[PDB]
Formats: structure tokens, C-alpha cells, sequence
């Protein structure tokens, strides 16, 4: 019998909401900051309850699906990560009614997967198609969501910078989802938010040039993945040294083989060299690097291992491990490589363009100090994601909790007109839909029960003539005062919870 | 002092309503599973009717104490449908918790429950056309009382019972502006013969007395002597002293009283009404002497039995032997004698073509247990026909009209889009609990059952095609012939929203230790 896994399910259904019920307060731009008590004990004022899930959580398998639920919303959208929490606990309320009714969870699973496919179809008709190749249409569509979000204090000047950034990788009108795996975020320690801009190719950190060039035209991007030293067990220079001759005879011979490997670099043609950390190897010999930099090659050193793997795929500098991999395809081809030392504190190397597949786009984040720099980082990336979610889903939907009240109004109607032993499941699926804007219409104030029934007063007759407007703090049409969102941040918040729900229904 | 505020009130309002709605939903329809009762005297009782059991169950809660008078209004007016008002109103009630758990205020839904009741009654005007002529509509009532008889008290439908029962009502309706009074009719049941035996009496019946078959067993002209005065020596249950001077004085006393027997004859017979009935009784000695003296007399008549024959005839009763007139005699249409049962004795059936003030269907039984179960099927069949004789409004209920208004009220939550939409939603989903409950107590899956006729509402609106509960696989309401009165279903709408309105009436839930104690 499934009676012992029956009790496991209701415990899992109850426990998944109980962590998610704190996010009901944290829902929306008028949502609540949630002060976190740490496992060692400390206060942490926190909003954006996906980050709360990453920070403080309990060890429960229904709760461990919740941190996975928001993480998928983080990587696919990055937005709607608070709303993706509230939809899943809303669906679990629908699950409790039907399991008490005596409906198999296999039935409740497949009914939700049908209604998910069915709801986004009707939601798409609610959406309006916007351009993805018109740069100006993308500008108006993005910043209205950016003014709809919390941070717009720096998103004003940083919206069109992101618009010009994505427009380079918008080659078709289809305009695929977006790789952020060519988008590099680069901090500059000084400078200004006004001086933040988009530098093509990739932007490097501190160079280490012994006698090397500063500005090389038509550079050759090289990679080094080999050591320049002796084996190490206790000492880098394994001598039992007490003598001047034994330290002279063996260490001049260490200079000998690194003479010949350095000459093979410049003869094959190299101007920019990618060197990882000397803890990612055993040692890197700077005297050979001095002789290398005396052969007029600009060199950076001490970069991360996986960060090179970002660089190799972005600018086409395919991995060079030895002398034999000195070729024309393993080496990238920059048009101009130089370092900018001025316009702000610090100094950052500029690979201004490279022979790159697609378009390698890099932003330089500036600011007074690190906290001011970190303000723009959320400001750019949220601006990057709202463009990213609109090029994934062509049409645009006005945001503000109203299309859920729209869609639940149709899905109750269609589930009656369709048929079903599972018709209750879809009609309970639609009853879960208006929970989330109701919990949003608590954070706006202005009683949500009185609120939510008067939006589908307008969604039934005029199909929308009033909305929930956090600008007004309540009843105002999201088409009257424009509150919009991409289509993806609503759909991706919707579909991941449905896939999560059908799993835990089938989970014993 | 403990106060159970709001939800804490409603949790007390859940548990009794949850109990009583669940015991009714196992009892809807001919697949309804029977209700067992042990009395306060410790007596086994098995019915399937709620208005019996709610009267018999010792109610112990404000919800439960309500249900006696709530089901009193349904059974006295409509009859059948005692279970459905309890299943429906509790299903709004348990959903109203979910709305209150959703945060929806209990007042704004109680406001909307009444408006949800309006649009359902509005829909019944469109459902199931209301014209059924007098000769024809007996036959669906012949079919309707076939359903009540042929599955509950007797497995194979006494045909003589359902056809007499539609005929007793036209006896009173014509004299009473196309309506019947339930004190002008009476479901009279006396076992002793055969359970197949069933008669219609336009008046009342009394057991006819004859003392010897050697003395003539008479029946004659259609006029009854409704008497309390002595035509035969009476007995008010006491004793004089007996004294005669001589034995030959008693020999002459038999010759003296024989002339006195003829004097009681020649007074009554010259006024008319040769069937003499006197209230107080006597032995069989001078009874067959009066039978020999050529007028029959009925002895040991019950007290109120002289009243019911008086109003059935419409005439009066003769109080004294010296006051003698025909207006104080019975005015009968037919006085004939038919044997009581098949084996014991005979009655004297006094029919009238004048006054239908007591029209009694007279049934017999071979079992004492079956007849009140038979009469309870006959009690509700005579109440539903009162709805039809006034207006011929009918409903195809049992699963057709339940899913039909559940479409409409849920649509009216969208057509009338405001705050009461969840109240209309709590009304609409609760309508689906009923044809679920006709299949829940049935062997069928009720989850499959709500699916089929829902697709039929996509096919056809205003259905005469709803589910079956005879497991014939033929889901109709006009070929399955499951048809009820539109007035009765509309009354069930009013009663169910009455109870939810009734438990909402004060905001007081405080006690001094004594509000249910």
C-alpha cells in the first residue's frame, strides 16, 4: 500500500509551503525585508527571497527542491525569482484538496502539465508582440520594466548601454535566448557610473611586463599551459645546498631549456600571452619571462583556470598546452591590444576587438569604491536579463499580477468546457493562480480579497481596465501607468513550479 | 467563559455540519444506503430518510439542533430531498472555511450566497418546461412513485399502489382550486391480509360487525347513520347493580326489550340512513338480535372515528335518541362492505361523492415492518404531487439540473464579476457534490460521473439527459424517467442557503458557560 508514502507526501507538501510562506511577505517591490538569523547566530537584513533560500534553509527534500526552483529561475531569467517561490506553494494548496478528495497524484501531475501548456497558450494571447531587431523598441521595453523594479537609480543611464551590448549579438530577428557566456563583467576600481561603458573583445586585469610592449597593433593572443621549472617535493630548487658550485651547475642548466621554449613563442608569432596562476602550476620562471618580455611581447600573469576557459571560447583562442600547439587557430587575433591606466583608479588591459566567433561583448563597471561598483553590477545584470528574457520570448506582457487574474479566469472557464475527472484539478490549478497577486495585494496594502475580485471585474468585461500598481500602491491599470515585464519571467516562473509539483506528487 | 471567535466559531459549525452532510450523501437516490437508528428506548430502526432520522437523532449542537426544523420545512412541503439540502449547504459551509482560510470574509460570501441562490432559481425557470396535462402527467408520477416503491420497500413495484396514489389527489384538488390539503388526505395502513392489497377510500373505513352468519349480513343504501345515541345498548366502561324480582320477570324482559329493539329501528329507519353506527360498544348478544331484527349495527367504534365519518359525509352526528333528524345523519355517496384483509373479517366502506374532506388510501400488509416503510414511500409521493397539481412545473433532477446550474452560477460569477464570485464559486462547486453523492453511494465512480454529463452540457444545454442510478448504463432523465417537480428543487435552493444564512445571524459566539449547556 502507498499509505506510508501517503503520509510522507502530505508532510512534504506541508513543509515546502512553510519555508515558502515567509516569501509571501517578501513578495514584490513593496515586499518585506527578511532579517536572517544565521546558523552560528547573526542578523542579516535580506530581501529577494531566492537569496534567502540560498543563504538560510533547512535540510528537507521538499525544501531542497525550493532552492533548486529559484536557482533555475536565477539562471534562465534571474527575475521573477520571488514569484517562482509563491506559485509552487500555491499549487500545493490545490494538491491538498484533491488528495483529500482521493485523486491519484499521477492524475494531478498530468492535469497540471496539460494546464501548464494550456495556460501559457492563453497567456500568450494576452501578451503583445514587440520588436527584437529595432534597437529603440528594445530600449522602451526594457527600462519600463527597469523602472518597475526596485533599482532604477542607476538603471537609467545603464539601460541603453545594455541595449547596445545585446544589439551586437542580435544578428537575427529570432534573436536567441542569450549566452551570458560571452558577456564579461569587469570592475574598474575608480571611475564613475557615468564612465561605465562597453569595450569589445575582453578586458583584462593587471599585466606583468618585464620589458614587454604596452600597445601592440594586430596582436596574437597566446596561451601558456606549461611549467618552466624543476620538480618539487619540499623545495622548488631541490638542492641539499651548502655549496656554491652545486647551486651554479644545476641552475644555469635550468636557464638553458627555458631559453629554447621562449624563442618558440615569438617565432610562431605572439603578442599577448595568457598566463594563469603559479599555484595553478608549480612555478613560472620570471627570468625566462624577462627574456620573453625582452622579445617584445605583452604578458598578463596569474589568472584563474576556469576563467581562461571563458576566454578560450569567447575570442577563439583555443587551448595551447605546449610548443606544438603554437598554431594559427589556437592563437587569437586581436586588432589592437593595450592597457588603459587612466580614466579612473587602477589599470585594466583592453583587448579592443578580437577574431571572435559571434560577438564577444564586455562591460567595464566603474565607481568610486567597491560598494558603488557593486551597485552598478546589479544595475547592469538586471538590465541584461530583462533584455535577455524578451529576446527569448518575442511578445511582451504587462506585469503587475493582473495576467494571473486574467488567466485563472479563463482556465476555470475552459476546464468546465473541456471535460474532466481532472477538470477539478485544472479548476484548482487556476485557484492557485490568483493567490500570488493576492499576496502581492497584501504588500501593496488595500485589502487583497477586495482587490483580487475587482481585477477580474475588469478582466471579465473589458479584459483588463484595472491592475495592481505599486506606484499607486493599489488599484490602477498597468496599461494606464505602464508596468510591464518580459514574457519569459512570467512563464519561466510558472513552468518550473509545475514541473516541480508533478515530481513531488510522484515522489513517495 | 470561553468565546470561540470567527474561525473558532466556524470550526464548531464545521464538525456537526460535516457529520450530518456525510451521513446524507451516503443516502441519496435509490442507491442510497440505509440509515440505522437505535432509539432512546434501545429500539432498532432502519430508514433511508433524513427527516425521520434528524427527528430521531438526539441533536447536540447548534448546527444539529437547526436541522430538525430545517428538514421539517422540506418534508412537510416537498417530501423527498431531505438529504440533498444537507449535502449542499454543508458543502458551501466547508468551502466557506477554505474561503475564510483564503482570507475571504464570512459576511461577503453570505451576502453572495443569497445572490448565488437567485441565479440558480433563475436558471430553473429555463430548465425543464412546465406544461404537463392532467391525464398524461399521472404516468410519469406513476413512473416516479415506481422509483420510490420499486427499490426501497418492495423490490418489484406494487403497481396498484402508485396508480391509486395519483388518483387520491385529484379527488381533493378539484374541490380545492387545484391544490391538495394534507389533512383532507391520509395515508391509511392496516396490515392483516396481503401486502399486495391496496384500496382508495373516499371517506373512512370501520370494521363491520356481524355476530352470527345465521343472522343476515346486510349492506344497503348510500346513507349512514352517524350516531352516538343508542341504536343498541351502549357501554361507558362501568357497572350497575343487577336485580330482578322473578325469573319469569326476566322471561317477559326479553319480550319487553325486543319491542324496544324495534322502537330503535322504527325511529332511525323512518329518518333514513339504514347503516347504524354507535360509538360505545356492546356484546354480541343483542347485536345479532338487531341483526335478526333487520338493521345492521357497528359496535365498539373508536372515539374520533365518528368525527372523521361526519366530515367525510359532510353531515353532522346525532347526539341523543330524542333529537332525531337527517341533517345530523350522514350524507354518503356509497356505503358498501368489502372484506378486511383476505382472511379475518369485513369492513364497511363509506364512500362519498359529496365531500372529499377525508380521502384515505387504504393499504394492507402481510408484514407490520414493511408498511410504515411502504407508507414512508407513500408519504413523500403524495407531497411531490401537491407541487404538480398547482403548477405543472417539473425538473429533470438527479444529475442533470445539478451540473446545469453549476455551469450557470459559475458563469454568473463571471457575468456578475464582483466580490460574490467566490461565493458563487462556493455555490457552484457545492452543486457538483450532489450528483457525485448519487454516484458516491452507488457502485459507480463518482469522479467519472461528473465528467460525462459535463461533456453533455458542452453538447446540450437544459438537460433532460443526466446520470442514471439504476446502473443500466443509460444516462438520461427523460428515458431514464428520473423527473421531479421544479417547485421542489427550487425549494431545496431556498432551504440550503437559509441554513448558511441562519448560522451567520449574530456575531455573538461568547457563552457564560451556558449557551449550549
Amino acid at each position: 500500500d502507498r499509505d506510508k508514502p501517503a503520509q510522507i507526501r502530505f508532510s512534504n507538501i506541508s513543509a515546502a509551503k512553510a519555508v515558502a510562506d515567509a516569501i509571501r511577505t517578501s513578495l514584490g517591490p513593496k515586499g518585506m525585508d527578511k532579517m536572517i538569523q544565521d546558523g552560528k547566530g547573526d542578523v542579516t537584513i535580506t530581501n529577494d527571497g531566492a537569496t534567502i533560500l540560498k543563504q538560510m534553509q533547512v535540510l528537507h527534500p521538499a525544501a531542497r527542491m525550493l532552492v533548486e526552483l529559484s536557482k533555475a529561475q536565477d539562471i534562465e531569467a534571474g527575475d521573477g525569482t520571488t514569484s517562482v517561490v509563491i506559485i509552487a506553494g500555491s499549487l500545493l494548496d490545490s494538491c491538498t484538496k484533491l488528495l483529500q478528495k482521493g485523486i491519484h497524484p499521477t492524475i494531478i501531475s498530468e492535469s497540471f502539465q496539460k494546464a501548464l501548456e494550456k495556460g501559457i497558450e492563453i497567456l500568450t494571447d494576452m501578451s503583445r508582440p514587440v520588436e527584437l531587431s529595432d534597437r529603440e523598441t528594445l530600449l522602451n521595453s526594457a527600462t519600463t520594466s527597469l523602472n518597475s523594479k526596485v533599482v532604477s537609480q542607476y538603471s537609467s543611464l545603464l539601460s541603453p548601454m545594455s541595449v547596445n551590448a545585446v544589439m551586437k549579438v542580435i544578428d537575427p530577428a529570432t534573436a536567441t535566448s542569450v549566452d551570458l557566456r560571452d558577456i564579461k563583467i569587469v570592475k574598474k576600481l575608480g571611475g564613475t557610473i557615468d564612465d561605465c561603458e562597453l569595450v569589445e573583445g575582453l578586458v583584462l586585469t593587471q599585466k606583468v611586463s618585464n620589458s614587454g610592449i604596452t600597445r601592440v597593433e594586430k596582436a596574437k593572443i597566446g596561451l601558456i599551459q606549461f611549467c618552466l621549472s624543476a620538480p618539487k617535493t619540499d623545495m622548488d630548487n631541490q638542492i641539499v645546498v651548502s655549496d656554491y658550485a652545486q647551486m651554479d651547475r644545476v641552475l644555469r642548466e635550468e636557464r638553458a631549456y627555458i631559453l629554447n621554449l621562449v624563442k618558440q613563442i615569438k617565432k610562431t608569432g605572439c603578442n599577448v600571452l595568457l598566463i594563469q596562476k603559479s599555484i595553478l602550476r608549480d612555478a613560472l620562471s620570471d627570468l625566462a619571462l624577462h627574456f620573453l618580455n625582452k622579445m617584445k611581447i605583452m604578458v598578463i600573469k596569474d589568472i584563474e583556470r576556469e576563467d581562461i576557459e571563458f576566454i578560450c571560447k569567447t575570442i577563439g583562442t583555443k587551448p595551447v598546452a605546449h610548443i606544438d600547439q603554437f598554431t594559427a587557430d589556437m592563437l587569437g587575433s586581436a586588432e589592437l591590444a593595450e592597457e588603459v591606466n587612466l580614466n579612473g583608479s587602477g589599470k585594466l588591459l583592453k583587448i579592443t576587438g578580437c577574431a571572435s566567433p559571434g560577438k564577444t561583448v564586455t562591460i567595464v563597471v566603474r565607481g568610486s569604491n567597491k560598494l558603488v561598483i557593486e551597485e552598478a553590477e546589479r544595475s547592469i545584470h538586471d538590465a541584461l536579463c530583462v533584455i535577455r528574457c524578451l529576446v527569448k520570448k518575442r511578445a511582451l506582457i504587462a506585469g503587475g499580477g493582473a495576467p494571473e487574474i486574467e488567466l485563472a479566469l479563463r482556465l476555470t472557464e475552459y476546464s468546465r468546457t473541456l471535460s474532466g475527472m481532472e477538470s477539478y484539478c485544472v479548476r484548482a490549478f487556476a485557484d492557485a493562480m490568483e493567490v500570488i497577486p493576492s499576496t502581492l495585494a497584501e504588500n501593496a496594502g488595500l485589502n487583497p480579497i477586495s482587490t483580487v475580485t475587482e481585477l477580474r471585474n475588469r478582466h471579465a468585461q473589458g479584459e483588463k481596465t484595472a491592475g495592481i500598481n505599486v506606484r499607486k500602491g493599489g488599484i490602477s491599470n498597468i496599461l494606464e501607468e505602464l508596468v510591464v515585464q518580459p514574457l519569459l519571467v512570467s512563464v519561466s516562473a510558472l513552468t518550473l513550479a509545475t514541473e516541480t509539483v508533478r515530481s513531488i506528487l510522484k515522489i513517495d | 467563559k470561553s468565546r470561540l471567535m470567527g474561525l473558532e466559531a466556524l470550526k464548531s459549525h464545521i464538525m456537526a455540519a460535516k457529520a450530518v452532510a456525510n451521513t446524507m450523501r451516503t443516502s441519496l437516490g435509490p442507491n442510497g444506503l440505509d440509515k440505522m437508528m437505535v432509539d432512546k428506548d434501545g429500539d432498532v430502526t432502519v430508514t433511508n430518510d433524513g427527516a425521520t432520522i434528524l427527528s430521531m437523532m438526539d441533536v447536540d449542537h447548534q448546527i444539529a439542533k437547526l436541522m430538525v426544523e430545517l428538514s421539517k420545512s422540506q418534508d412537510d412541503e416537498i417530501g423527498d430531498g431531505t438529504t440533498g439540502v444537507v449535502v449542499l449547504a454543508g458543502a458551501l459551509l466547508e468551502e466557506a472555511e477554505q474561503l475564510l482560510d483564503r482570507g475571504i470574509h464570512p459576511i461577503r460570501i453570505a451576502d453572495g450566497y443569497e445572490q448565488a441562490a437567485r441565479v440558480a432559481i433563475e436558471h430553473l425557470d429555463k430548465i425543464s418546461d412546465s406544461v404537463l396535462v392532467d391525464i398524461k402527467d399521472t404516468e410519469p408520477l406513476i413512473q416516479t412513485a415506481k422509483t420510490t416503491l420499486g427499490s426501497k420497500v418492495v423490490n418489484s413495484c406494487h403497481r396498484q399502489m402508485a396508480e391509486i396514489a395519483v388518483n387520491a389527489v385529484l379527488t381533493v384538488a378539484d374541490m380545492e382550486r387545484r391544490d391538495v390539503d394534507f389533512e383532507l388526505i391520509k395515508v391509511e395502513g392496516k396490515v392483516g391480509g396481503r401486502l399486495e392489497d391496496t384500496k382508495l377510500i373516499k371517506g373512512v373505513i370501520v370494521d363491520k360487525d356481524f355476530s352470527h352468519p345465521q343472522m343476515p349480513k346486510k349492506v344497503e343504501d348510500a346513507k349512514i347513520a352517524i350516531l352516538t345515541c343508542p341504536f343498541e345498548p351502549p357501554k361507558p366502561k362501568t357497572k350497575h347493580k343487577l336485580d330482578v324480582t322473578s325469573v319469569e320477570d326476566y322471561k317477559a324482559l326479553q319480550k319487553y326489550e325486543k319491542e324496544k329493539f324495534e322502537e330503535m329501528i322504527q325511529q332511525i329507519k323512518e329518518t333514513g340512513a339504514n347503516l347504524a353506527i354507535c360509538q360505545w360498544g356492546f356484546d354480541d348478544e343483542a347485536n345479532h338480535l338487531l341483526l335478526q331484527n333487520n338493521l345492521p349495527a357497528v359496535r365498539w367504534v373508536g372515539g374520533p372515528e365518528i368525527e372523521l365519518i361526519a366530515i367525510a359525509t359532510g353531515g353532522r352526528i346525532v347526539p341523543r335518541f330524542s333529537e332525531l333528524t337527517a341533517e345530523k345523519l350522514g350524507f354518503a355517496g356509497l356505503v358498501q362492505e368489502i372484506s378486511f384483509g383476505t382472511t379475518k373479517d369485513k369492513m364497511l366502506v363509506i364512500e362519498q361523492c359529496k365531500n372529499s374532506r377525508a380521502v384515505t388510501i387504504f393499504i394492507r400488509g402481510g408484514n407490520k415492518m414493511i408498511i410504515e416503510e411502504a407508507k414512508r414511500s407513500l408519504h413523500d409521493a403524495l407531497c411531490v404531487i401537491r407541487n404538480l397539481i398547482r403548477d405543472n412545473r417539473v425538473v429533470y433532477g438527479g444529475g442533470a439540473a445539478e451540473i446545469s446550474c453549476a455551469l450557470a452560477v459559475s458563469q454568473e460569477a463571471d457575468k456578475c464579476p464582483t466580490l460574490e464570485q467566490y461565493a458563487m464559486r462556493a455555490f457552484a462547486d457545492a452543486l457538483e457534490v450532489i450528483p457525485m453523492a448519487l454516484s458516491e453511494n452507488s457502485g459507480m465512480n463518482p469522479i467519472q460521473t461528473m465528467t460525462e454529463v459535463r461533456a453533455r452540457q458542452v453538447k446540450e444545454m437544459n438537460p433532460a439527459l443526466g446520470i442514471d442510478c439504476l446502473h443500466k448504463g443509460t444516462n438520461d432523465m427523460k428515458q431514464q424517467h428520473v423527473i421531479e417537480t421544479l417547485i421542489g428543487k427550487k425549494q431545496q435552493i431556498s432551504l440550503a442557503t437559509q441554513m448558511v444564512r441562519m448560522i451567520l445571524k449574530i456575531d455573538d459566539i461568547r457563552k457564560p458557560g451556558e449557551s449550549e449547556e
